[PDB]
């Protein structure tokens, strides 16, 4: 598991990160 | 001479709010009311073709659902799709129906990205949206002085539709869009005890206004540990993002409402803990048409679906499918009334959008974006009895917080604690 | 009597390593060699039906590709699918073909989740995988004493296939699976200047062994800023995750190789900065069959595809489509040779899996998981001339790091700097 990586491959799950460490969004 | 409505929902699994055993009779009710109305599609015999969104294991599927969509599209060439309600089912079907120029209606699919109607064109959401949760949280913060920092904890079950992720995503993005405060977030796994030291540590390091999206028991255990570690309502407030009220009984009977009660000898401890806890849910519709709808839904589902529809907030999903269907039939009839056809997807959709409507759920407003405004209730406990009751109500169209039955928001310090502690978080 | 091969790739857009203008002639070459081989499917006339994975704007689509897959499946009932190479195209098509019990072959789709063959059943990857990049990074750390901490920076263009995200996900998951060291990660936006103070600060706060997946210019600018801020090879090492060697010319000519050279008067500064920089790429195949394949690929693409195939690492994708196709044709012939049929997807697939093969890319090994082992080169600059050259090579099947042409890995201190600084990061 991972808070940011491994969660499906649909653009619906990449609209905010939210588990990830990002400067965007 | 007849309208073809394609349905892609769970036809066999009856665990989802949008399962067919629950949506099917609500849709049959809406069709039977279209017949009895001479102002809604007079003469058209609206037919329905069904397609299951669930895979072989019986859970909703990012594969079975879009396959079902293509299969109904070429076999029946429908004018409108109904469902799916799962996010990962609805995203591919939504993109198909957008490409096919066929309107899509659903009371599910509340995820942030479905709202990008530039992509999910002619998708109309008549149920809740998770950005609408962010509107409520925004209004709550504006009305309570929290304008700095909040912490969000959320957990899902591996392999589900990730409902808490999408809930938190909608709250997070909309709230930072409108308040630009610091929203810390953390994912955990409910069954993994390693996370509970980590969560409790993050609770007392990353926020004091704390939203938690989890199961009732996880939220309960988290509260017990927060009391055991000396986190009380004088410094912390724990909102449970329980939009379907899973931690509560139905609003019909079962008086009173006790989520901290469990029968494990910890109930006395849990009540003292839950003094710092408030529950955010969808609002139960008030209007008497809703209660009459519930009676007819229960009858028709126990009749032609062999299913027992129990009371609860989840019934607003079949009720909204029902309302959305009627809202659509009227829009078609209006399009026909000006020379259009049942396939003028864009014309039909724009008649439905930015429009108020009266349905069994009462007043329902489709916003400019094609999404139903969503009303929320805030539950709080009575320090005398300990039971939880609605004390605040949020009208999603007007974005107003109205007190409910002259109740007040309980605070151990007489007023809400600050979203930032004394001399910083250190 | 004949074999139907369905293709879902970019038929019009020629910007992708797996575009048809480049994969098409390499497949034409592989079919022509199947004809000339009396030991590969004797008598069968292998036909090809094409379907474009790209949408109306001409980029690879999570919608056009699965629609194309359904359209070819019902119109031609193929026995095998070729492509897509984009992750978001390949994931839905993969789930369809898994459900259809049809084998899938692609030299693209390198994302971590395609590796879950429990879901993407009968998907065989004959090109690179990003978990294999994690294998290489693992072996690199084991051979250099970095067993504590690394930092990964990555950036994508909004609306693309997120190649750097998936690169970093593969590296991240595999490296922590095998080494369990702390891998810090941070996403940025290349065009947003606000991020560069944040990145430079995170560079000197979150790691000293630093991997960056970005465009060549972003990596260059980051290096320039790191030198300007006093970050040299005595404490920091910056690996550029440039798997297709975009920051380098082709290995055929263009001697020498200078990625820091740009012609903006900063080139003298960039060279001193790039003293701390090394480039990780796929390995150029050595065997003379590869060079002969390149010549025939260039001839056939300029002939029947009106496209000019230039030299570079990207040509390993069409070469692997070619090789995978032959590896599949042999597997069918073996299945036919024991009474099987062309539709025995599981039998055909298991003959391909856990199998070594000889193709134009040389020795290629399909692992137990259905994924081709991937070899990587490490580029380093010569402190005398400043040009970059391969100094280390990774064999993905044997997981061994072999020095190249008696070169040494350049270090300003004579040995690699520690992955943790003196008295902590403070
Ligand atoms: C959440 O906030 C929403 C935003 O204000 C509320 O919407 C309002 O809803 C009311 C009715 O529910 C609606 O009132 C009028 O709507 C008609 C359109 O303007 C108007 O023609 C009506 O007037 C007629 O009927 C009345 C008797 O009812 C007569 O006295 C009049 O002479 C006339 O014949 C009706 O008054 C508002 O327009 C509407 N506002 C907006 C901005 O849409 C929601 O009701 C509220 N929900 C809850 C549950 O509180
Ligand atoms: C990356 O590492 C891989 C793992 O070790 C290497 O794989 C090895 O590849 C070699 C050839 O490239 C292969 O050698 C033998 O393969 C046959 C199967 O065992 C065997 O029958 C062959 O033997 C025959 O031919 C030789 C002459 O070539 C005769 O002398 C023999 O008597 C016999 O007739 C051949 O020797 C290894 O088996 C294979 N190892 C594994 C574990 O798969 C890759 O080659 C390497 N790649 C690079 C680019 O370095
Ligand atoms: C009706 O739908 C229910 C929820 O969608 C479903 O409950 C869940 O069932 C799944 C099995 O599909 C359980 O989980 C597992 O999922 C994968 C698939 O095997 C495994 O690899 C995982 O490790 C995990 O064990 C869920 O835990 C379970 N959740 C709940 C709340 O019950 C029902 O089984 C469905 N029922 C029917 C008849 O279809
Ligand atoms: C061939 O494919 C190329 C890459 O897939 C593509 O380049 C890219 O084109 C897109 C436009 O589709 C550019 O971006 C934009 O994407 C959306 C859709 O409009 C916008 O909302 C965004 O804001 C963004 O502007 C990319 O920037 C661009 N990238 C590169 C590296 O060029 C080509 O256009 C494709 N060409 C043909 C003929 O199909
Ligand atoms: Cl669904
Ligand atoms: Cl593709």
């Amino acid at each position: 598991r991972s808070s940011c990586f491994g969660g499906r491959m649909d653009r619906i799950g990449a609209q905010s990160g939210l588990g990830c460490n990002s400067f965007r969004y | 001479s007849d309208l073809t409505v394609a349905v892609v929902l769970p036809l066999t699994n009856t665990s989802y709010p949008w399962s067919w055993a629950r949506v099917g009779p609500a849709v049959e009710l809406a069709l039977a009311r279209v017949k009895a109305r001479p102002d809604l599609l007079p003469g058209w015999t609206v037919r329905m073709v069904l397609g299951s969104s669930e895979n072989a294991a019986g859970v909703c599927s990012d594969t079975a659902a879009p396959l079902a969509a293509v299969d109904l599209k070429w076999e029946h060439s429908p004018a409108v799709f109904l469902g799916p309600g799962c996010v990962y089912s609805a995203a591919p079907v939504g993109r198909f129906t957008a490409h096919w120029r066929v309107p899509l209606l659903t009371a599910g699919a509340p995820a942030l990205g479905i709202g990008v109607k530039d992509e999910y064109a002619l998708t109309t959401r008549t149920g809740p949206s998770h950005v609408k949760l962010g509107d409520f949280v925004t209004a709550l913060h504006r009305r309570l002085g929290w304008e700095h920092q909040a912490l969000v904890l959320y957990a899902d079950r591996l392999g589900d539709d990730r409902p808490c992720f999408f809930i938190v995503e909608g709250l997070y993005m909309r709230v930072r869009e409108r308040l630009n405060i610091t929203v810390n977030h953390q994912e955990f796994v409910e069954g993994d005890p390693d996370h509970y030291p980590k969560l409790l540590r993050a609770v007392r390091r990353k926020g004091r206004v704390i939203y938690i999206c989890s199961s009732p028991d996880a939220f309960r255990n988290l509260m017990l540990l927060a009391l055991n570690a000396g986190l009380t309502g004088e410094d912390y407030v724990f909102f449970h993002l329980d939009v379907f009220g899973q931690s509560l009984k139905s609003a019909q009977g079962l008086v009173p409402q006790k989520p901290w009660e469990r029968g494990d000898g910890q109930d006395r401890s849990a009540r003292q803990a839950f003094q710092a806890a408030k529950i955010i849910t969808y609002k139960e519709p008030d209007n008497p048409e809703y209660l009459e709808f519930l009676k007819q839904l229960k009858l028709l589902a126990d009749k032609k679906f062999n299913f027992t529809v129990e009371d609860g907030l989840k019934n607003i999903i079949p009720a909204s499918f029902h309302d959305g269907l009627l809202l659509y039939v009227q829009a078609v009839t209006e399009t026909l009334a000006q020379g259009g056809t049942v396939t003028d997807g864009e014309n039909i959709t724009q008649r439905m959008w930015n429009r108020s409507f009266q349905g069994v759920t009462g007043y329902l407003k489709i916003d400019r974006n094609g999404d139903r405004d969503t009303d929320f209730s805030l539950w709080d406990m009575d320090p005398e009895t300990g039971a939880f009751r609605v004390v605040l109500n949020y009208n999603g169209t007007s974005q107003e917080l109205m007190a409910v039955s002259e109740h007040k928001l309980y605070w151990p310090l007489g007023y809400p604690p600050p979203d930032v502690p004394k001399c910083g978080f250190d």
